[PDB]
RNA sequence: UGUCCCUCUCCAAACGAGAGUACAUGCAUGGGCUGGCAUGAGCGGCACGCUCGGGGCUCGAGGGGCACCGUCCCGAGGCGCUGAACCUUGAUGCUUGGAAUUUCAUGCUCAGGGACUUU
RNA sequence: CGAGUAAAAGAUUAUCCGCGCAAAGCGGAGGCAGUCCGUUUUUUUCUGGGUCUGCCGUUGGGUGGCAUGUGCUUGGCGCU
RNA sequence: UGCAGAUCUUGGUUGGCGUAGCAAAGAUCUAACGGAAUAUUUUUAAAUGCAACGUUGGAUACUGGAGCGGGGAAGG
């Protein structure tokens, strides 16, 4: 959580301090490896073709195998032998000509870098692959941007801006098989109920002589895909290796990083770029989440407000943390018994 | 055919990264392989494991087992019998054996605080023997210690 | 050439299914960190103890009992060594890649085994 | 074995590519020897060296960019 | 003296079905011996013989004298 000053004329908190919980997400730079184009038909959009980069990393090619270390690792080997030849160059020009002539949508294939995100608890080593649409400009200009981006890194600060809103797509936490009370929120039954009270008393009338789809039943709860709207961006931080004073504001001059004392529980340390979103996001820790540019109009006073952080909390999330930094804790306690042994 | 000795990319990268070490100010904290309290960059840790022959049939090993992490929120009247099974599987996996004798000294120590009071930590002595294909088996015994601090696995 | 089973992990999980890993700081053990409780056993009473080789410190008890005045003993509790001692990842906290008169260090793997793919 | 593309555009999709409107029109293309088959238009293959680009995997070398242990861009060497 | 049914009579067979279950009286562990019940492979050790039984020694725990103690009547 953080502390900030709000600017909202006519409100009771105008020019006053508030406390807001936030969510921290680690964002290593992505790599662009492909270009795809789409054309419109009376039955929907159809892919035209794909242009691949000449050099791809091992973490990208790990995705196309179930047992990478015990395989022949032959993916993309034939294409590498042909792409840069005279015939290969001609074939690539033919595909790019088709994109210019008859495409409607231009997208780029990108993947994450789990090697740079050196997390001890995230076990997956094969990269996550997805498509990102390119908006703005004519079709020719879209293709020009995609070619310049091929085989290069993209940092999150070049996509989003601070004090902007965004949309979150994620899968929620799972709960397995669940009863109607938790799954749907129905009311419990009196205490004297024979055969149990955590149920729905009547599941239908005599006619129609079947159960309808609108009646609550027991089943799977959680692990669903959801899309949530209008999450403001409170900070776009950079990697701790470059600038260590991540959590230092103009009103709190203490030098500290964004990782709390003792580390995030079950995750560890944040070692790369990161984004601070106001509120909560779906899913547990360590899960991969997609952020996209807003869909709803962004013209309200709440959406256009400028955010200026004043204080950032870094106490331990294990127990009741009461020290902001390691130096603060070692100032409260004097020299302990172990330190006496050392000296 | 699956030899693939290679080990060359490590050679190339280490000679390269040494080449542009000359800078006005280096920074680049760990990029140079000269660093303290750090891993060796460019290769896996398992590549540095010393490979010898197969160990002899007759060996003796001293090891500690953290039992409280294996018995958490377990049903009370099952803790002592479960701990016996966990110790057997712990040792058997290490020694690649299915015959593991428990011996009275270790069995008494596990049960010496009742069925629901299994001690959190234990130190054991494991000896592997063979007799007559050949048959391998293990004998596990108790090693009383005053404290468990600063104790690590040893091979005699 | 590939997929699955056995062995390993948990963002998943009634069983199937899933996310993963395939000698990997992977697993185990220990050390630090961060937290929880609240000051262990043993010994001791103006020093030959504790604290800041030599110099400055500081050191209880309501009562009771032997032995011709002190000395020797029994006594809940209290004080010193002592923010000591113990626990801290396991259905599953951090740390071997920011820096730091200190944060990580050892041990085990030794051609993985099996089924199918008419390819 | 019962053959219909929300595909292309031609010696009936064969007999090369690039630009161009299913235009007008304008550009580029290695050569030599056998063999083996062949109802002609420089006939099909398979073979052999001599060879020249683009390009692999390389021997090392130096310039450099990227978030900095992992791969790239350079620039030569001898190798298909 | 001719059968398809009488909630027909007597035998046999049958889906349901390897299903519903076999959940009061707290609880077993270990080594040696016994046993045909193993340490069972040809096509190094683990990933190809599992699971379970009695006696003795040791450990743990229950009954708790209105006892899963020691004797009788009725009944057997
Ligand atoms: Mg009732
Ligand atoms: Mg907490
Ligand atoms: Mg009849
Ligand atoms: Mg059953
Ligand atoms: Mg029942
Ligand atoms: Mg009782
Ligand atoms: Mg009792
Ligand atoms: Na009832
Ligand atoms: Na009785």
């Amino acid at each position: 959580h953080i502390v900030r000053d709000v600017d909202r004329p006519g409100s009771k908190v105008n020019k006053k301090e508030v406390v807001e919980p936030v969510t921290i997400l680690e964002a290593p730079p992505m790599v662009v490896v492909g270009i795809v184009g789409y054309r419109q038909t009376p039955v929907g959009h159809k892919t035209i073709g794909t242009v691949w980069a000449h050099h791809t990393s091992v973490e990208f090619r790990r995705r196309f195998y179930k047992n990478w270390k015990q395989s022949a690792q032959l993916a993309f080997t034939k294409r590498k032998q042909f792409a840069r030849t005279t015939e290969g160059r001609l074939a690539e020009a033919r595909t790019l000509k088709a994109f210019e002539k008859k495409a409607d949508i231009i997208r780029v294939v990108a993947h994450t870098q789990l090697r740079k995100l050196r997390n001890n608890r995230v076990g997956v080593k094969k990269a996550h692959v997805s498509e990102i649409q390119i908006n703005g400009g004519t079709i020719a200009q879209k293709i020009e941007l995609a070619k310049s981006l091929l085989e290069k890194e993209v940092r999150i600060d070049s996509v989003f801006q601070q004090s902007e809103a965004c949309d979150v797509c994620a899968v929620t936490k799972g709960h397995g098989f669940t009863g109607v009370v938790k799954r749907w929120g129905v009311a419990c039954l009196p205490r004297k109920t024979h055969r149990g009270l955590r149920k729905v008393a009547c599941i239908g009338a005599w006619h129609p002589s079947r159960v309808m789809y609108t009646v609550a039943r027991a089943g799977q709860h959680g692990y669903h895909h959801r899309t949530h709207l209008n999450k403001k961006i409170y900070q776009l931080g950079r990697a701790v290796s470059m600038e260590p004073n991540q959590a230092t504001t103009a009103y709190d001059l203490t030098a500290k990083t964004i990782t709390p004392m003792g580390g995030f529980v079950g995750y560890g340390t944040v070692r790369n770029d990161y984004v601070m979103l106001k509120g909560s996001v779906a899913g547990p820790r360590r899960r991969v989440i997609t952020l996209r540019r807003p869909m709803a109009p962004q013209t309200s006073r709440k959406l256009t407000e400028k955010i200026t952080l004043k204080f950032i909390d870094t106490s331990s999330k294990i127990g009741h943390g009461r020290f902001q930094t390691k130096k603060e804790k070692s100032q409260w306690y004097g020299p302990l018994k172990k330190d006496r042994i050392r000296r | 055919a699956a030899e693939a000795r290679k080990s060359r990319d490590d050679r190339r990268w280490k000679r390269v990264l040494a080449k542009m070490d000359p800078e006005k100010r280096k920074k680049y904290h760990g990029v140079g392989n000269t660093a303290e309290h750090s891993r060796v960059r460019g290769c896996t840790r398992a590549s540095l494991f010393k490979r010898t022959g197969r160990k002899p049939d007759n060996i003796v090993m001293e090891a500690s087992i953290h039992l409280s992490k294996l018995l958490k929120k377990r049903t009370f009247h099952k803790r002592a019998p479960i701990a016996i099974k966990r110790i057997r599987s712990f040792v058997g996996k290490l020694m690649k054996t299915k015959d593991n004798r428990i011996d009275a000294s270790l069995n008494t120590f596990i049960w010496h605080k009742g069925v629901k009071g299994v001690p959190g930590r234990v130190r054991v002595r494991v000896e592997r023997k063979s007799e007559t294909r050949k048959h391998f088996y293990t004998v596990i015994s108790h090693i009383p210690v005053p404290s468990f601090k600063n104790l690590t696995t040893k091979v005699i």
